Parts: structure tokens; C-alpha cells; sequence
RNA sequence: UCUGAUCGUAUUGGGCAUCUAACCUCGAACCCUGAAUCGGGUUUAGGGACAGUGCCUGGCGGGUAGUUUAACUGGGGCGGUUGCCUCCUAAAAUGUAACGGAGGCGCCCAAAGGUUCCCUCAACCUGGACGGCAAUCAGGUGGCGAGUGUAAAUGCACAAGGGAGCUUGACUGCGAGACUUACAAGUCAAGCAGGGACGAAAGUCGGGAUUAGUGAUCCGGCACCCCCGAGUGGAAGGGGUG
RNA sequence: AAAUUCCUUGUCGGGUAAGUUCCGACCUGCACGAAUGGCGUAACGACUUCUCAACUGUCUCAACCAUAGACUCGGCGAAAUUGCACUACGAGUAAAGAUGCUCGUUACGCGCGGCAGGACGAAAAGACCCCGGGACCUUCACUACAACUUGGUAUUGAUGU
RNA sequence: UACUAAAAACACAGGUCCGUGCGAAGUCGCAAGACGAUGUAUACGGACUGACGCCUGCCCGGUGCUGGAAGGUUAAGAGG
RNA sequence: CGCGGCACAUCCACCUUGUGGUGGGUGUGGGUAGGGGAGCGUCCCUCAUUCAGCGAAGCCACCGGGUGACCGGUGGUGGAGGGUGGGGGAGUGAGAAUGCAGGCAUGAGUAGCGACAAGGCAAGUGAGAACCUUGCCCGCCGAAAGACCAAGGGUUCCUGGGCCAGGCCAGUCCGCCCAGGGUGAGUCGGGACCUAAGGCGAGGCCGACAGGCGUAGUCGAUGGACAACGGGUUGAUAUUC
RNA sequence: AUGCCGUGGUGUAAAGCGUGGCAGUGAGACGGCGGGGGAUAAGCUCCGUACGUCGAAAGGGAAACAGCCCAGAUCGCCGGC
RNA sequence: GGGAUGAGCUGUGGGUAGGGGUGAAAGGCCAAUCAAACUCCGUGAUAGCUGGUUCUCCCCGAAAUGCAUUUAGGUGCAGC
RNA sequence: UAGACGGUGAGAGCCCGGUACGCGAAAACCCGGCACCUGCCUAGUAUCAAUUCCCGAGUAGCAGCGGGCCCGUGGAAUCCGCUGUGAAUCCGCCGGGACCACCCGGUAAGCCUAAAUACUCCUCGAUGACCGAUAGCGGAUUAGUACCGUGAGGGAAUGGUGAAAAGUACCCCGGGAGGGGAGUGAAAGAGUACCUGAAACCGUGUGCCUACAAUCCGUCAGAGCCUCCUUUUCCUCUCCGGAGGAGGGUGGUGAUGGCGUGCCUUUUGAAGAAUGAGCCUGCGAGUCAGGGACAUGUCGCAAGGUUAACCCGUGUGGGGUAGCCGCAGCGAAAGCGAGUCUGAAUAGGGCGACCCACACGCGCAUACGCGCGUGUGAAUAGUGGCGUGUUCUGGACCCGAA
RNA sequence: AAUAUAUAGGGUGCGGGAGGGAACGCGGGGAAGUGAAACAUCUCAGUACCCGUAGGAGGAGAAAACAAUUGUGAUUCCGCA
RNA sequence: AAGUGUCUAAGGGCGCAUGGUGGAUGCCUUGGCAUCGAGAGCCGAUGAAGGACGUGGGAGGCUGCGAUAUGCCUCGG
């Protein structure tokens, strides 16, 4: 600064600490799905990178944003319950 | 060459999902007879950072 | 069987003495030196498990080494000061400096807080034994001079002063919205929920009549919450709240 | 009253005519003092300080002469310095002191020899002061170290007590 | 003190005090190994003073040196 | 205010009715540090085009031109690489740093011209002479301004020859330049003989290593040992022949 | 009296606010009006003013003159007020 | 002007070398410089201070004020 | 299959030396084929029991003082060295971040080991959007020379004739040098002191002004001379010319008057008696590397975009998805998830979602817009490259301290 | 040999070494300036410099290693993380 | 008698013409800096790197050379 003592001493450490084991999933929008695939016919981890909507070398989660209406059973991991709602409400399945 | 980021920053200041910074406000650690609960109300939370020093922030952290 | 004392006995060390055996001996003699007083060796004499040397540890340590040793400042120096609070200077919102004028604070209180209820002092005059104009008592005047825990201001008689009963809100989880301010930081907050003291209730209370009574950051410690736990289960350690 | 005394030329007296110095004495020692040595001491000293005979151009009070320079003539031929130039003075103004600005006065252009008042004259990035930085130095400053030093263990045993 | 200061500074003789019993202390060196010295307490090293004469007074409280080790405090180690 | 020319914002009307410009009107336009926007010029590369020994560049002068950084043309010198345009890339623009390297000025034909020993004259050499030469006077040191060694210098000695430069002037001469010649040792001073102070110092000790001290042995003179004296000569050498 | 906060009309190319990027200033002087220190002082010094000017502003006038008075230069004119 | 048979002067040859040497001590002398010599290397060191920063045009246009400072001759935020 | 450079009297494919291209090895030497030479091997494999033995000794590990590992002694792993104590031989030992147990991986304390990789004094070949003689290394020239310093070390400046030397024979001044006339040469304006020959500077000639006048040494007014020049009376000598004169007009000088305190730096304030500059010439100070970072303009694509290293290939083209930024955030983290956190709940509040000129169906509303699906086309984005301005670390605008 | 073995030493003979080398590497040693607006811890840096000692490249190396159940299976070097 | 009244340059200033010194700019290079690719990546007790000395038909330096001395022998182009 020139004279005082710097914002970074003056202020307090912020709190809490990182994990290392920290398995950090990807994500994958159920609306998202719903305008990629309105057909339904079948989705996997292949095929969603095939699209290119998420990344790769990684497990992914689904979310519950967005209506559902094509019928097609999911293959992925961790689905929220919201997810498993809209899934089975238009008529699907969830993997794990 | 490459950049370095000033660490105390980084252990001091979070980016949030958009281009805001926050403060954890903590005059709290030392005394705390004197300051009442009111006080500590006053001062626990992230604050956001002010204008008048975020465009020196942003390159300290950058 | 507080087992003093104590037989000797397992252990152990210390101390002491003695002994020679490592080791030392610019103590002697001889020899590879007929070219040597260095050196190395044989034998002998004498010191001796010491000392010295390596490790660890305490201590003395300007002999030597690297730096500090503040600033403001009516030049410097000496002197005196440095944060916070209150008044004036301050020019009638606020703000407003000087080695410009004046004073306090680095505390106090489980009652001097909160609540309900009640009262209005001082100074003055009259009368009054111990008692005096100078404690106490009555009467009359007296709408605030007294008082305000503490300096000063500002306000307080509707009383924030005084007296008394019960009590701990001298709480928890939040707090829209503002002033002020470069920033950090400070200040106020109706009102909400829990639960509870007071109060017949309506209602007040998130400390002191408000302004000073304090000190950021890092690191570390205490109690609690499985929050994580370097393969795993645990643990350490870390994390979170006070 | 001094190598030691600011108040102080302390006071008395000789020395001088006249002595803030000197010599001698008192002590009212701001501050004398015993090995960071006190008090004396013949001889000594390119030391310091006061007085005196003699002489003297040190002055009164300056003057003359000679010599190598200065000056001229011929030859060789530098330098520091250097904002420009056809470089007056006074009273004033101004960053306070003006060649350069205002109003006035005065001077023919040029050039040689002398003086040295000025041009904050030249040579030097103030050799006093202050601030910042560095060196060095001392120490009951702080933190470390070498060295000397203490204890234990090993090198290192036995016999006894 | 060449290159501003030659002195009232320095230094010696003399006088005191302290240390060392000998590959000594001290010093130079990390050690070896040298000096000291082919010497050794009437010698050597260090400090103050500075012929000669008269003299050199009192206080061990502070800070240092030296001797002691009652007692307290006191690290590592052993033990734990 | 008037009479005229440029410019930026804005208003209005047109061209793509803000790509960007065209026509008109109002108001605006001092400015350092400093922000923004658009520009001038030099060198090189690429592409296209293009002048040029019937004379390029650079340079000098002249006449004109743009609002600016600047340009064009004409003439002369000189004699071989440059112009126009779109692009790319910079060691890119000097007026100062008591700046650096080079060159040249003022001061200035001034000061200074190098001990308080002293030169003078005649003849001669020579284009030229106070300074060299040959004669003759005068003057000076004479326990040094004389004569010899070392150390040091390292051809500076001699002869012949030159006088652009040097010498604090000139200067036929010189310790300046060129060519050539010249230094003779059994006995002088050194090695062939040792040695002191002291250095190297295998072996050896110590030290992480590098390395340090030091014995033997060997080096190291101004010392100790060791045999020579006089005379003559050449341009020069001499206890040397 | 001034001054200040806030509101409603009016007038003015337009200033302002928030948001980003790049700088400077962080020694100020004088004069006018109010004040303290100082002596009723200073070309003194420390403050205040939505007071100016210089600083960064040329020109006129004050004899000359950075700070006062008037006056804020786009350029040219042998034109006026 | 002083010493000028003595602590003398001088030549030759030798040793001591940098936080070290030497020193009849002055804080001088060590290749004209010494309160720690010289050359090189790290080095293009550093400096809150000074000094210089090269061509132009057009528009617009500051402050010397507050808060904090091992700070007042600097810098940071704010103001313009 | 020769247009690569260069040389040759001015710019060369075809003039030359050369290149493309194709030849060329007695002797030595590196690699390489073959022979000799050299050297290993009269099998330990299959099976079973595990009573026996071994599997790296003053070592490991432990304690102590340290280094280094992101890791500064901190709870401190593993690795290394030093000092004392001092293990085991597979039912063992080490390690897996103090540590114990379980699990897993592996068997230290002996040795050797090519490739990928780092550097070029030095030797051929080649390039260069690098300089072209104050630059490039200092060294194009007697170069680490001369020179400075006892020494370690420091450390200069000087290029160009013309294509060819054709080097001015001869003559004349002059002691010579030097010069002149002739002459060579395209040119001597190419004479060893030599291409072009700048500026400061010195100097000659010449038009104008100046010896009664004070001012940064100029500007603006401005007289009269002088150079040049057009029209014209006129000289009619006139089929010539502008002689001279008037008038008019370029470019000098500029009598005389007004006006006006030099640049820069730094300063509250300067022409300065505040500093620096003698003049000229040349040189000399804000730049560069990095898929750095924030913001911006513009250009590719489009929920994408982009490759690095490395490979292949020849002019720098094509491959190469490992990786990065964006894509969902909050929260200390578990974990949850368009919500999430604190918290008894959260009514509240922190971060982020989703803003309609609005129709269909429809709750709400007189009108004004809220909402769920479909939609009157409702609101939309980063990423990568190249410049700009800034910034971090790199000597970082440049020079200079002790 | 010294003293008896015997050894150190001595003697004879046969091989190798030392020193140079611009840069690069390995092992060992080890500052300050500077930054931190002072400054010791820290950094600058295990750099500058030095010593040892090779090579054409060297060094390292063939698991008493990683991960933590997909498992991989000597070293070195570049780019990611 | 009074009044008007041109002229001079010892030497400067300004501007032109014509010359000197000096050696800058322009074009050039027998010379260099930095790089890609390919070799070599060592020499030396067999006396090396590097040097003094000395050698040539005629002063001296560089270059090459070493009492066989700007060279000798042999196989090659």
C-alpha cells in the first residue's frame, strides 16, 4: 500500500480447509436432455460426451431443472431425487 | 514468464459463481466481553468487497 | 502389617584406592639415516584408564561478524507530546488543523441493571435540650439552584434523580432499512421466532441517561459439535462454534 | 584564580607612566589532588609565555641603485574558462542586491599599458547545518558464532574398598 | 602525522602490580609446528606511571579479579 | 460586432437518409502534468507498377506548394541505386544528461620558452647561421659542472649520409631518422668451490580436499676463497689484442 | 442575514450518477471577507468560504511588475463600436 | 636552522599482505589515495533523492484537500 | 535435371569461375560383410515332505544434533551424513505421511548397463525482412598490438584513387617540399595529404549600412541607394535593342520610430545575480520472451472453441483430445442440488435463478401484469488468434553513488 | 636390519599417472549485494566462485517403487496437472 | 553675415560569388554477430596446447617451418 498495514494482514483468514479427497462430480441438466434428446431411444455417459455437453473421464449427476418429457431411461450416477421424479414421471429409468 | 497469485489473498478472498468477491468479516478471535452479541451479529458473515479497492483485488488475486 | 532400624541378598551407580593392559610421553638408548636435533620403528624407564580428541548439553563471551538505534518538530537539539472521550476556537447543518485554550479515561456495578409501584430534593425563613447558622424534626416560601458512579457537555421535574417488592433480557437464533466513512472499523434498529423474569393488564427489557473504560492480523491454548480422517477401521493432527 | 576559575581584567602589592598578559601572596577551589600520580628539581629544549641591555629600515617615513621578470622588437606557441552580444551609470521595480525592465542623466569608434570594485567572477555536484543511504568504532543495547571452560557418554580395563 | 601541525604528544632508564614451574603463559596457526628461547622466576609476558628528592591517606558498598562451597537455584544424561 | 477561411460536438435535409460522407444553421475551440482520436517523415521486406550512365541516391542553390509534422519542380556538383500505391516489421525523428568519440573556435598571437655560470670576436661551411665547425679572447665549477665501477637503460658509441616531423624558435649540426662498422680475457667483477639470513623442499607429520610447516639434499652475495702489473695503438674497444 | 437538506413549477446542448480502463495532484503563494497564534506586527504562519485570479492565461491599465482592476486570444483583415 | 660514534645513516639480498600486516601510536603507512589498499568476478547491483527522455496536429481538461503510515521531500484509497 | 550467389570497364541464364546433374581413391582412417582368432555349455526339468540351512552386519531400526524433500521442527513420513546403543534370514524385513491393528505392494544394506537428453573452443556447407567502418566482438588497418600500470589487469584510433598505375616524361619557378605550363586518363571537380567532400571554422573579392550613440541583439512600420525585371513617354538610330528616364514589380541592405526581460530543467514563484549547455558532426534513453493476468477493438466458430509436447513433410502445411477456460452454484467439509447454508423452524437473511410490446387454455384484475404448457419469435455466449493501453517476473526507460 | 621369526625399509625389473582442454555434466564446499520500502528467520541460492574427477555425453537404473483394487511393472527428458 | 547641404572606413555588420581546412551523409566490403542440418567432441611421458630463439638471394613483421629449417622422402589428384 505505502504506509499502512495491508488488506491481506488487516483482514482475518478465511475459514475452513479443502479436502483432498474431494471427488468432484460432473453435471448434466435433465432439461438439457430433454431438448438434446426428445426422442428419447438411449442415454449414457458415451453419448452425452458424444454430444459434447459434458466432460469426460468423470461420473455425473443429473438435475432437476427442466421439464422432462421424453421417455428414455438414463445410464449415469447419483441422481437426485428430483431427477428420479421427473425421470419416472415422464415414464423412465434411473442406472447407477 | 508465468503468474503467481498473491497467496494471503487467495486465503482471504473467494470468487463467487459470478464477478463478485466476498470478505469473512471476523474482528471476532481476540476479545469478545466487551463486544455483545449484536456486534458479533454485525460482523459474522461474507461481506461483499468494496468498489472503492475490487479493481486492485481483482489483480491480486490475478 | 505407616516396616525406623537391619542380617545379608538380585541389580545399579558414585566415590575412593590400588594394579597394568589400551593410550600419552619435543622423557632416554639403538637401528633403515656411514647425509639428518625432523619424522617412523625396537627395547627400556616413567605417567595413566586420567588427560586429550569426536558427539550431545549448560554456562562465560564487543576478541570477531550482520543490522537496528523512530517520527512530528516554526532548522536541529534539549524539553514536552503521540490512542480514546467531552467543551471552545468552529465563521449558527455536518465537517474543519496548529508545540492553540481547558479537563478525564487504560475504571466501577449482582446492585448503581431490567420490570412494577411510590416520592421530589437543595438553598432560604421560623421554632427547637444535649446541638453549634453547620446530622435530626415540624411548618412556610421554593417548578429546579440540589442530584446525575466517574471529567465535561447535552438533557433529565412527565422526572433519566430518590425509595421499595419480586427478579437476571448483564438472553438465544435473525434483523428489513439508515447515518457515518477512502478502506478496515464504529454506531442505531422497529420488528420476527424460541423460551422466560416482571407486570392485574396493556406493555418494557438483546445492560448501566447517552457519549471514553480499549487493540485488527497471524500463531497457539481450553470446552463442545464424528465435520475431514493420506489403503481400510481407528488414532493423531486438522476443521467448525463459544 | 593555575594548561585546571564562567561570574572575573577576582582582591592586595612590585614591575610599566600606562599592564584584561606575566611574576609574588590570601582562598570567596562553579571544577585541584595523590600511580588517569600530587608537590619541587640543577642541567636541557629549533616548544609555549612575560621582561631587559646592544643593534637594526619592523615602524615614525619613506627614498635611491643594480639584477632575473614585467614593457618593446623577431621567432615557436598553450590553458583553465566559454548561453548569445555593438556588454554605461543613478533613483526605482522585480525571486527582495538588475548592464539587459521603467523614467531620467551622461559618453566619438577602435586600440596599448596598469588597477582589481563588480559580473553572487573561475577552479570544487557545500569540506559548516539538515534529511535519506552506506562504512567504521564503543558498550550494563538485542540476537548468533569462534576461542577458553563445566558435565555425561564412547575411545576405556581389572582388582579391591 | 611522506603531502599544512615535531609539540606541553610519544618513547626509554627507574618504580609498582598481575601471570607462568617449562614441547610454560601469551601470540601466530583449525591442527601439526614455530616464536617466546637454544632462556627459564635476580628470567620472561601483560597493564599503569615515567630520572632524582619529599611522599603515595580513608572506605570492599556497586562493577571486575582471586579463594571457598554451608545452603538455594541450575541444562543435557541416567532414571522415567 | 463586422468581412472571409479551417476544425470538433450537436440540429436539420440527402448519398448505405451516422459504413463513411454531402449541403445548411446554432453554440463551441488559452492551457502545463495528463487522457483520448487522427497524422508527418526515415530505413528494410513483400506484391503490383515504374523512371534511370540520354545520369539514380546523397549534397548545394533557386522558385513555388500544404492547416501541420513537410513536399514537389527547376538548375549545378557527383556518378548507381531509388520513386507511386496497398500491406508487414522498427536499434526510427536530439536541444541540453557539469553525456561520450571526432573536428574547429573565443581567451590569443597573450602568458610561458625551464636556477643569479656569460659570453664575445674574426675567418670559413652554407640558398640560409648569435645557437653547428675551426682559430683567438673572456667567464664558471674544481671534495664537483672532473675522471672511473655497480644497478639500470639496452645501440643512444663511431663513420658516412639526409634535415618533411621531434628539440620548448631557427637550426648545414645532434643523445631525432637511414645505411654500415665497432664490444677480443687462464689472471679484472660472476658460474666452474662451499655458505649465512632466507625460499623450494621428494621421504615424513598434520590437515575434508586444495593445502601448511619442515629434515636430508640442493639453491641463494653485498661476504669468504682465487693467479697481473706497466706502456703503446684504432674512428670506437683494453689489466682483454 | 447568509449558508445547508428535501420537495413542486419554471429556464439552460448536459451538467450529473452508477459501472470499467489509463494518469496526474498528494509542498501551495497572494489578494477580498470572517477567525486563532503573535505585540492591535510582519511580502509571517495554521484554518474556513460553490470567493477569484495566478499556478496552467496571452492582452489592456497600474512607469516597469505572475497573484489586485478590466478582460478568457481558432486563424487572417491598412474595418467599426 | 637541529642531530652529526649512535636508539645512527645508507646500498645490496630476504621475510611479514587485508577486518590482516606493520607501527618509539599520529588512527598514519602499505605503489601520489587507507576509520580496513588495488584489479577482476557475482554486476546491467542498489538508491523514498537529483539529473535527461528525440516529430506534429485536433478536442477536452486538474490538485497541492481529507483519512492512514518506522510517515510529513514518498506511497495507498477517496476527492478533482 | 544448368535463372544459386559472385566476377568480368554501367544491372549477364547463354563471357568467366561455377551450380544443377553425373564422375572420381594409390595410402591412412571410422562404421560395416566374411574368415581366423576367442569364449560358454556332457540338462537340470517335472513331483512331493519342510525336521535342517541360506537369501548382502557393527548394517538397518531406535534415541540425539542437522541437511534436503511443497514441508522453516512442527503431530513430521520417506531419503542422506555424524556420534553411542545395536536386530532378523521368509511364522523374516521394509514401505504405503506420527502411530497401533488388519489388508496390500515389495525384498534393502554388491556391481555393470546403450536409447530418448545437455553443450560447440574447434572443421566443411548453407541461410539471414542483422550492421556496413563512431555500428558489428574491442580487433576489416601490425589487436588483445602500440600504450597505461612494479603487477594482477586495463585497453585505443586509423578502410575506399581509377576498370587498369595508365603514378603528371619533358619544360619553367624553387635549396628542397610544393606549384605552374604541357601530357596520360572518360574524368585530375580521380594526384598517395586521393569517390562524393557536409557543418562549425579561417580567408579573399564584392552590393548595402555604420565613428553622437546605449535595451536577448529580433519583429512590425519604413525612407533612400544598389542587383534584376515587366508596361510606357522616349532614344525612331525602328525589319535591331530596352540605352536613359518616369512608373510598376521580385530578391539584398536597411537610415529612423514603436514594441519587447533568451531556451530548458526544477520550482508557490524565474530572463535571472537559481542550476546545465563553448560551436558543429555522429551515437545515445519506454523496447522484448511468456498458449502470464484484468479490460478493450476486430476477425474465425456457435454450447462450443482450442491445442501443447511430439510425429510426417521442403517454402512452415497437415496430424496429434492428454490437457485448459466455459458448461450450476451454495456450503469449512461431509453431503445436498435450482436451491443451498446458518438454524428447533426458518417468517427472515447471505450466494446464485428468469427480463417480456404478449396470443391460445386458464386462476387472479374494471383496467394495469403475475403464473403453468404451447406459442404471437419472447431473451441470448463464450472461446481462440492478431494489435492497442496497463500490469507481474525478467537489468527493465536510460546514466551515476559510497 | 634394528631382534630371533619377521616386517618396515632398501635393491632389481615391468606397467600407469601428473599437465592442457571454449562450453556441457557429476560429487563435495560455500557469501554478500538485493528483496522483505528497516531487518536477523526466509529470499537472492544451493547461484557467483572454488576443490575433486571423468566422459563424448555423463549421471541415474532394472522396485525392500507407485496407486489403493481399473491396477501398472527399469531409467532419463519435454509438455499438462 | 545667416541658413540648406552630398561625401570619408582605420575596421566591423548583413548578404552573394569564389576557394581552403575538416571528413559527416550516400553506395560498397578482402571483415563480422546470431542461427538450422551434418561430422569431430579430445591432446599429452611417443614430450602436447602455447612460446623464445633461429632459418629466406637482398633490413623487419605475419604466415609456414626446425640445423635436413618459406623445406626433405614416398604413394596420389
Amino acid at each position: 500500500e505505502g504506509g499502512q498495514m495491508p488488506i491481506h494482514m488487516r483482514l482475518p483468514k478465511l475459514k475452513g480447509f479443502r479436502n483432498r479427497f474431494r471427488t468432484e462430480y460432473e453435471i448434466v441438466n435433465v432439461g438439457d436432455i430433454n431438448r438434446l434428446f426428445p426422442q428419447g431411444g438411449a442415454v449414457g455417459v458415451d453419448d452425452l460426451v458424444a454430444k459434447g455437453a459434458v466432460r469426460k473421464n468423470a461420473l455425473v449427476k443429473v438435475l432437476g431443472d427442466g421439464k422432462l418429457t421424453a421417455k428414455v431411461d438414463v445410464s449415469a450416477h447419483k441422481f437426485s431425487g428430483s431427477a428420479r421424479a421427473k425421470i419416472t414421471a415422464a415414464g423412465g429409468s434411473a442406472t447407477e | 514468464p508465468k503468474a503467481k497469485t498473491h497467496s494471503g489473498a487467495s486465503k482471504r478472498f473467494r470468487r463467487t459463481g459470478t464477478g463478485k468477491i466476498v470478505r469473512q468479516k471476523a474482528n471476532r478471535r481476540h476479545l469478545l466481553e466487551h463486544k455483545p452479541s449484536t456486534r458479533t451479529r454485525r460482523l459474522d458473515g461474507r461481506t461483499v468487497v468494496a468498489a472503492n479497492d475490487t479493481k486492485r483485488v481483482t489483480s491480486l488475486l490475478n
